[PDB]
């Protein structure tokens, strides 16, 4: 997969205006 | 400040055939008693290239939640292959678990999802039209991607 596709999937994951961390 | 805290999300029936349902065991702790409902949603990202291809697989209202730890299974039917573009069918995508309280998203758990063929012939030479009945959905349960959002608890 291309970077633009991983970047697109990263954006969908984090949404907008929040703090993202691996785990709870 | 934040009235609801998400303790864990356990991904069940993983891996599974594409057409099989989603299963999630959700644990959350209530710091205070809520007078309104907590809306949970399962959103399949049909296509990385566009938000047009999103599918809300299920939506559940949970409340009035009293103070303390609570748990529930969140089940959802498989996405519609006819809404998923061919180029995004095989490989990696994202499933999302969101929670709102008074129309406001405060939590988003995201998972990377690996949709692949298990058959040697299909994996080596994938068809032009994806055969969804032979795709296995493998969620990346060990990498939960969690995002908290500043909300209004009025």
């Amino acid at each position: 997969s291309t970077e633009r596709k991983w970047a697109e999937l990263a954006r969908r994951i984090r949404g907008a205006g929040g703090v993202t961390l691996n785990g709870f | 400040m934040a009235k609801v805290q998400v303790n864990n999300v356990v991904v069940l029936d993983n891996p599974s055939p594409f057409y099989n349902p989603f299963q999630f065991e959700i644990t959350f702790e209530c710091i205070e008693d809520l007078s309104e409902d907590l809306e949970w949603k399962i959103i399949y990202v049909g296509s990385a290239e566009s938000e047009e291809y999103d599918q809300v697989l299920d939506s559940v209202l949970v409340g009035p939640v009293p103070a303390g730890r609570h748990m529930f299974v969140f089940q959802a039917d498989a996405p519609n292959p006819g809404l998923i573009p061919d180029a995004d069918a095989v490989g990696v995508t994202v499933v999302l678990i969101t929670c709102t309280y008074r129309g406001q998203e405060f939590i988003r758990v995201g998972y990377y999802v690996n949709n692949e063929y298990t058959e040697t012939e299909l994996r080596e030479n994938p068809p032009v039209k994806p055969d969804f009945s032979k795709l296995q959905r493998n969620i990346l349960a060990s990498n939960p991607r969690v995002t908290r959002f500043h909300i209004n608890w009025e």
